[PDB]
């Protein structure tokens, strides 16, 4: 149960583009602000950016590190997140999480990111 | 912005104690926190408890009570009372701000 | 100035023998029931009133019991008071009445937890405890005592939130309730049983509750009603409605809570503390010995002068020991059949409109005057 | 003296809501000026919520006074989310129903906080029923309101934040920093509690009933011999530090063994600076706190209240008379014992329930104190009494004594159990002051009146020489010479007046003009009414 599940991890070119999608399951998708969370192969965790709900106006947030190069949206009736990535760079490598945020601000539920390959 | 610091391996034998830090920024000393686990192969990390400012934690639903916090000013601590073998891993802090979070680098908790 | 002793029925002898006991109206402890005193401007006018303890005077005990979860053991210790109790107070009076009444707190949501289950069952489910209630007059006093023991050995224990509790509010209406308690013109002791502190007025305003305490009896079917509408008394509320009613405090409480009622004490003229068994089980000698230590003392009360006169106090007590000022008010170590004297000055700074007014000087814990009545010249 | 008594503007409410229960001024300034008032047991048209209570606004110089109900919340209580997931059916997981909310009412600049302390709620996990705090905080004029609840928490149940009731007392910083006492954190310790109105912004996730304001200050939990204390009974705020950031003094009153004690803490940190204890057990030390800067040393002053105080008559009977106690603050830090005390006069009358600032009421160069007797007076309707500032601090006995105009009734008044000051609603340049009178579901607006000083002398001829601080060009006075009298207009920026042809007394003219604001002047302290030869 609770279940989000990444797709449209791929091996692509540096200055290319990407699109990444989560799917969520079992839980109200338009009552949580979901959130990307990005590990490169051998390395800590990097919160990408995330994405609030209708009472806070679908308001959107990103790290400096992807600034003006990713974009986030949302399908509250498809239950579904999307992560739009330009201009890719190699730094961009790594398995890219979909999450939820609580109102004591944890993640409580995590997916099982996809791999994304930025190389020559 | 949130600066959060740990150190990057810490130690004990099957059955004793473990304390990992992590330090805020000191301008965000009251700061509360999450601890994740995520060393496990290749998994996603998985949300261990909340540590408050003034010591008061919450623990995930499934935490075996092994797991415990406690706070120092702008330090934070997770307690493992008595290694497992399953609790060897990557722990990681972290902290939200107003305008989004951060993570700390990580900590390995390793059997001798 | 002049004065004129008007009434003088003397002090009792004491008493002879079983033949003819007396009623409490008959026995006389204060001298001079009533004088007249002309005053004369700035003149200071001095009066004696001697005192002497009666032998055999009644007395009326009430006990008044926290009946919160805490107390369960306490409560069948308390089973047997109804004789024991009887039998112990025996060799101190001919005429001795015994009366029980029960309380927790407030029925109102910061006080109690207010969820369907804590209503029915205040306590973990593994305790039988009854739904909360302020105060309950299980017994008014009573000389048969055997029917003490009937009625408060089928109590049942209940249980409430906050660790200080609503006995304040059962203080009052034991007070103020008068011949619903069923109260004589005796002795008059109250024993207060309790292992917690003392919720008082402005612990309402948690609650909602602003009204201050009138001060009435509101009991209906021997319940208290309205604990949710009028707000805890302060003491110095109780300090007026227990000294105004004749009662004599004995606060019989925990080893823990001592430091608390020991100034409660210092506060309320006339009462005691004794350290209560976690288990009640000292609870005869603890009366005995609070009521050997009430009954000892004399305290002189007056009625509010009017404008301009003043009064002070001398008195005169046993093995040489006297006293002046606000301790001249005071006498100690008054023995069975023992005598105590009081000097009292009255003086005056203004001569005003009526010719006359009257006060009575009354010895607290008793219903025995002096009537002063000045003449201004 | 000051304020005008004789004929004060009465706002009035629905009977039985208990409105005047707290007071407020709304953008005290040259436009949109208003007062707020609450009625914690008002109706209000929320889906299934019965005696919710209501906050007022009031706008100031429309001459009927009306007042209209502010919807800050217009929602029932909500539901759980398993309960209308299931065949068993609906659950509330709130009770709304009795809150009182509008019994705390604080304003800053366009910014209201209303609270609802007797609020509760079902915990989502399990049956309770804990008294946790809320309130809600409007922005830029209505604009956005926020439900800031800081002690609902997943610390749950009497011996956590159960119990808390956030917004029993609150306030305002400078600076528009939000304030509040919960006296029932911790198994009655009670707890103070403090964030910025961009921190309760930044925190809003409405989905979350159990909601992180991160950067939030709080007093930590203590060992058990500190349980019962009640810390924030009641908050104020003054700079006590020497920094820039105002500190909180709150109120203990049954803390000390039941003696009662005040307790400052520092702004920025929440750490505690200094502590006061009450003189006798059991009288309600800390009931009201006040701060201000009595005796002008450009330091605020510490004020105290304990209503149930007792002392005894010079005969020798003891009374309930409550009591004031007043700290001047030094450059070196406060005294730990009372520089002055302030005793009432009337048995159960309960001085000291209310404190207020009056500003400097008199423009004497001394702010003055307002303070409430909820029960005093001949007939216990309840009184005010304004004590003047001066350089020893408060004078020991009042400049003005405030009573109801009205007859008393069934039941009390409590005339006085609320006041607000030091604010200036007709904006003639003097303070106004609002008392609240909530059992006849009342609420009094007193207004400061021109001053003006004067001078006069006999020169066998006489002069006059007067003048006013914000009072108008001409200046209305009557004279006698004792015999002649006469009727003068005496110019507020004139050096002297005079005429030619014993006594000389004079006064205003009592039926002279009534100023552009609907007042008269007063005449000042001291200045030399009649002078004789
Ligand atoms: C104005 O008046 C008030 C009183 O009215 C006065 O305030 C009291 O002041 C005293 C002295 O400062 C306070 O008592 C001290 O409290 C300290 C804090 O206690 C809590 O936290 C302790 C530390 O653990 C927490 O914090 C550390 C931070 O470093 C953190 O790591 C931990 O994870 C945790 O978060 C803790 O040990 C302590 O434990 C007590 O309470 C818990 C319940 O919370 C209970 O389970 C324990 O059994 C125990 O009773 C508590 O949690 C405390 O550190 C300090 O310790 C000293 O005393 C002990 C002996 O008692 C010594 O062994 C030790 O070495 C220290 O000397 C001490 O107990 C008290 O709490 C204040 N009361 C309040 C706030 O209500 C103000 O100071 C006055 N202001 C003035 C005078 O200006
Ligand atoms: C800040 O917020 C407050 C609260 O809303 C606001 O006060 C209110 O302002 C409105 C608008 O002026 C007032 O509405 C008026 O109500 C009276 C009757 O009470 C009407 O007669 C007024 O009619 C005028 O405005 C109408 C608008 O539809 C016109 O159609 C009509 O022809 C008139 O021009 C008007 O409706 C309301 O009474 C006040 N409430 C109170 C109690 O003050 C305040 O104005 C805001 N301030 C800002 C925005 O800075
Ligand atoms: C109420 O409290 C009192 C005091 O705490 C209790 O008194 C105690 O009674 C017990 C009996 O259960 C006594 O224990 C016995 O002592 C003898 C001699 O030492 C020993 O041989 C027995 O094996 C047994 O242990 C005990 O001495 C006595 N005093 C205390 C303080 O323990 C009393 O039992 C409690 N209950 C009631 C209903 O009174
Ligand atoms: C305290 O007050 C009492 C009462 O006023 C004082 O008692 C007085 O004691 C003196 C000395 O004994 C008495 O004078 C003599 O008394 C004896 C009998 O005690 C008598 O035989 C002598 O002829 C002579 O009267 C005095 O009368 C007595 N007064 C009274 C009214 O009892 C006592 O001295 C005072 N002590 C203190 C504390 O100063
Ligand atoms: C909020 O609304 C409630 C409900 O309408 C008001 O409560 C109602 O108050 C009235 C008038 O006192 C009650 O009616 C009276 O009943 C008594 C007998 O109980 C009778 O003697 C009178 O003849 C009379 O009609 C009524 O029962 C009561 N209803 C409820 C549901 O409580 C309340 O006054 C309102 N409060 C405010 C602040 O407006
Ligand atoms: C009320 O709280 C404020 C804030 O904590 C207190 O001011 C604080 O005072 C300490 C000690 O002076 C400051 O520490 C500083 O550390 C820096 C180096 O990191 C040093 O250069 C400074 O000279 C100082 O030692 C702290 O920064 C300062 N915080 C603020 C916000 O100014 C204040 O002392 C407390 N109230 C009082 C006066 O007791
Ligand atoms: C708690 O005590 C009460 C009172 O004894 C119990 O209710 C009584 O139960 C007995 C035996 O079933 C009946 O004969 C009485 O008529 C009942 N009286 C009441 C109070 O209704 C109750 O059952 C007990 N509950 C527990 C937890 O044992
Ligand atoms: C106890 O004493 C009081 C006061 O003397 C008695 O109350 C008075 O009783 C008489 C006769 O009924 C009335 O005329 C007075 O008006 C009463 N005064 C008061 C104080 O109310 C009371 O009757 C006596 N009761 C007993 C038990 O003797
Ligand atoms: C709590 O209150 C008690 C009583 O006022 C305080 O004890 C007093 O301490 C002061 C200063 O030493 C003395 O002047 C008083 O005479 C003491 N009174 C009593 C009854 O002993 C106690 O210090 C207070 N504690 C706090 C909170 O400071
Ligand atoms: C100047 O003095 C006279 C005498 O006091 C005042 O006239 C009386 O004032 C008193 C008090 O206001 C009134 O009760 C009397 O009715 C007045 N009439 C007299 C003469 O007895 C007069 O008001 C004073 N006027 C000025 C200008 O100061
Ligand atoms: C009473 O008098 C006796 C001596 O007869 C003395 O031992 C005892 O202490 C006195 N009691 C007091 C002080 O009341
Ligand atoms: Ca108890
Ligand atoms: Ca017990
Ligand atoms: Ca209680
Ligand atoms: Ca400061
Ligand atoms: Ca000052
Ligand atoms: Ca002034
Ligand atoms: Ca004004």
């Amino acid at each position: 149960e609770v279940h989000l599940v990444e797709s449209g991890g791929d091996l692509v070119q540096p200055g290319s583009s990407l699109k990444l999608s989560c799917a969520a399951s079992g839980f109200t998708f338009s009552n949580r602000w979901l959130y990307w969370v990005k590990q490169a192969p051998g390395k800590g965790l990097e919160w990408v950016g995330g994405l609030k709900t209708k009472p806070n106006l679908y308001a959107t947030e990103y790290a400096d590190s992807v600034k003006g190069r990713f974009t986030i949206s949302r399908d509250d009736s498809k239950n579904s997140l999307y992560l739009q990535m330009n201009t890719l760079r190699v730094d961009d490598t790594a398995l890219y999480y979909c999450t939820s945020l609580t109102g004591m601000r944890y993640f409580d539920y995590w997916g099982q990111g996809t791999m994304v390959t930025v190389s020559s | 912005l949130d600066v959060l610091t740990q150190s990057p391996s810490a130690s004990a034998s099957l059955g004793n104690s473990v304390k990992l830090t992590c330090t805020l920024s000191s301008q965000h000393s009251t700061y509360t926190i999450g601890w994740y686990q995520a060393g496990h192969p290749d998994k996603a990390p998985k949300y261990v408890m909340y540590l408050n400012s003034d010591g008061s934690h919450n623990k995930g639903d499934g935490l075996p009570d092994r797991f415990s916090g406690s706070s120092s000013g702008a330090h934070r601590y997770l307690s493992i009372s008595n290694i497992q073998p399953e609790d060897e891993a990557d722990y990681f802090c972290g902290s939200s701000y107003s305008s989004g979070y951060v993570f700390g680098s990580g900590t390995k908790v390793e059997l001798k | 100035g002049s004065k004129d002793i008007k009434k003088n029925k003397n002090v009792t002898n004491r008493s002879k023998g079983t033949a003819e006991k007396l009623k409490p109206e008959d026995i006389t402890q204060i001298q001079p029931q009533q004088l007249v005193l002309r005053l004369r401007s700035g003149e200071p006018q001095t009066f004696t009133l001697k005192f002497k303890r009666a032998e055999d005077y009644p007395i009326d005990l009430y006990y008044l019991m926290d009946l919160s979860y805490s107390m369960k053991d306490d409560l069948e210790n308390v089973k047997s008071l109804g004789t024991d109790l009887m039998n112990e107070m025996r060799r101190i009076t001919s005429d001795f009445r015994i009366g029980f009444g029960s309380f927790v707190e407030k029925t109102v949501m910061p006080y109690i937890s207010t969820t369907p289950a804590k209503l029915r069952n205040p306590c973990t489910s593994e305790q039988n405890c009854t739904s909360p209630f302020s105060y309950k007059n299980v017994l008014s006093l009573t000389n048969k005592g055997e029917v003490f023991n009937e009625l408060v050995g089928k109590q049942r224990i209940s249980g409430n939130l906050d660790s200080p509790e609503g006995g304040f509010d059962a203080i009052m209406q034991v007070a103020v309730c008068g011949s619903l308690i069923g109260w004589r013109n005796v002795t008059r002791l109250l024993v207060f049983s309790t292992d917690a502190g003392f919720h008082f007025a402005g612990d309402g305003k948690l609650g909602g509750i602003v009204l201050p305490n009138d001060g009435q009896c509101h009991l209906e079917n021997n319940m208290y009603t309205m604990s949710h509408y009028y707000d805890y008394p302060s003491i110095a509320h109780l300090v007026q409605k227990l000294s105004e009613n004749n009662i004599q405090t004995i606060f019989a409480v925990t080893e823990e809570f001592q430091p608390v009622y020991k100034e409660l004490k210092n506060l309320i003229p006339k009462s005691a503390v004794g350290t209560l068994s976690a288990n009640s089980s000292n609870v005869i000698q603890l009366i005995i010995d609070a009521y050997n230590s009430l009954s000892s003392e004399v305290i002189l009360e007056n009625g509010k002068l009017s404008e301009g006169v003043t009064i002070s106090y001398k008195s005169y007590c046993k093995n040489g020991v006297n006293g002046t000022g606000e301790n001249g008010r005071k006498c100690s170590n008054i023995s069975i059949g023992d005598e105590v004297q009081f000097e009292i000055s009255i003086t005056s700074n203004k001569c005003p409109k009526k010719d006359s007014d009257s006060f009575k000087i009354r010895p607290l814990g008793f219903t025995e005057e002096v009537e002063v009545i000045l003449q201004y010249i | 003296f000051n304020l005008d008594a004789e004929a004060p503007a009465v706002l009035s409410g629905p009977p039985g809501s208990f409105f005047g229960f707290s007071v407020e001024f709304y953008r005290p300034g040259t436009d949109g000026v208003s007062v707020l008032v609450g009625a914690p047991k008002a109706n209000t048209s929320q889906p299934g919520v019965l005696q919710g209570g209501a906050v007022y606004l009031c706008p100031w110089g429309a001459s009927p006074t009306q007042c209209t109900p502010i919807e800050f919340d217009s929602k029932g209580s909500r539901l759980l989310e398993s309960s209308l997931s299931s065949s068993e059916g609906e659950e509330p997981v709130e009770y709304k129903s009795l809150q009182w909310f509008g019994a705390t009412v604080r304003a800053h600049g366009s910014s209201i906080l209303a609270c609802a302390p007797l609020y509760s709620w079902r915990t989502e996990k399990e049956p309770l029923s804990d008294p946790v705090g809320t309130c809600y905080l409007s922005t830029d004029n209505f604009t956005r309101i926020l439900e800031y609840a800081p002690c609902r928490s997943d610390f749950s149940w009497a011996a956590g934040q159960g119990y808390c009731q956030g917004g029993f007392s609150a306030e305002f910083t400078k600076t528009g920093r939000v304030v509040l006492g919960g006296p029932g954190s911790y198994f009655w310790q009670g707890q103070i509690l403090s964030a910025t109105q961009e921190q309760i912004a930044e925190s809003y996730y409405p989905e979350y009933l159990i909601n992180l304001v991160q950067g939030q200050l709080q007093t930590r939990q203590a060992s058990s011999i500190y349980d019962d204390s009640y810390l924030g009974y009641s908050v104020a705020v003054g700079e006590f530090s020497g920094d820039d950031t105002e500190d909180f003094v709150a109120g203990v009153p049954k803390g000390n063994l039941t003696y009662g004690y005040v307790t400052i803490l520092n702004g920025s940190d929440i750490r505690s600076l200094y502590n006061f204890s009450g003189e006798q057990m059991a009288s309600y030390f800390g009931y009201a706190v006040a701060a201000t800067d009595v005796n002008g040393d450009g330091l605020d002053d510490l004020l105290v209240g304990a209503p149930l105080l007792m002392d005894r008559t010079p005969d020798g009977r003891p009374q309930e008379v409550g009591r004031v106690y007043v700290y001047l603050q030094h450059p070196a830090g406060i005294e730990p014992t009372p520089t002055l005390t302030l005793t009432g006069h009337d048995e159960f009358g309960r001085f000291g329930s209310s404190l207020t600032p009056l500003g400097d009421l008199d423009q004497d160069g001394y702010n003055d104190v307002a303070i409430g007797a909820p029960f005093g007076g001949e007939t216990q309707q309840g009184v005010v009494f304004v004590f003047p500032g001066g350089p020893g601090g408060l004078g020991s006995k009042p400049s003005q004594v405030l009573q109801p105009l009205w007859a008393a009734s069934h039941t009390p008044d409590f005339f006085g159990s609320a006041l607000r000051g030091g604010r200036d609603l007709d904006g003639n340049g003097y303070p106004d002051l609002i008392v609240g009178s909530f059992g006849v579901d009342k609420a009094v607006v007193y207004r400061g009146r021109p001053i003006v000083s004067a001078s006069a002398s006999l020169t066998i001829s006489f002069c006059l020489n007067a003048s006013g601080k914000h009072v108008a060009d001409s200046i209305g006075f009557t004279v006698e010479l004792q015999t002649l009298t006469q009727t003068l207009l005496i110019q507020n920026g004139a050096r002297e007046d005079c005429r030619e042809m014993i006594a000389l007394n004079f006064s205003l003219d009592p039926q002279a003009p009534v100023d552009s604001h609907g007042l008269r002047p007063a005449l000042h302290y001291q200045s030399k009414s009649r002078i004789e030869d």
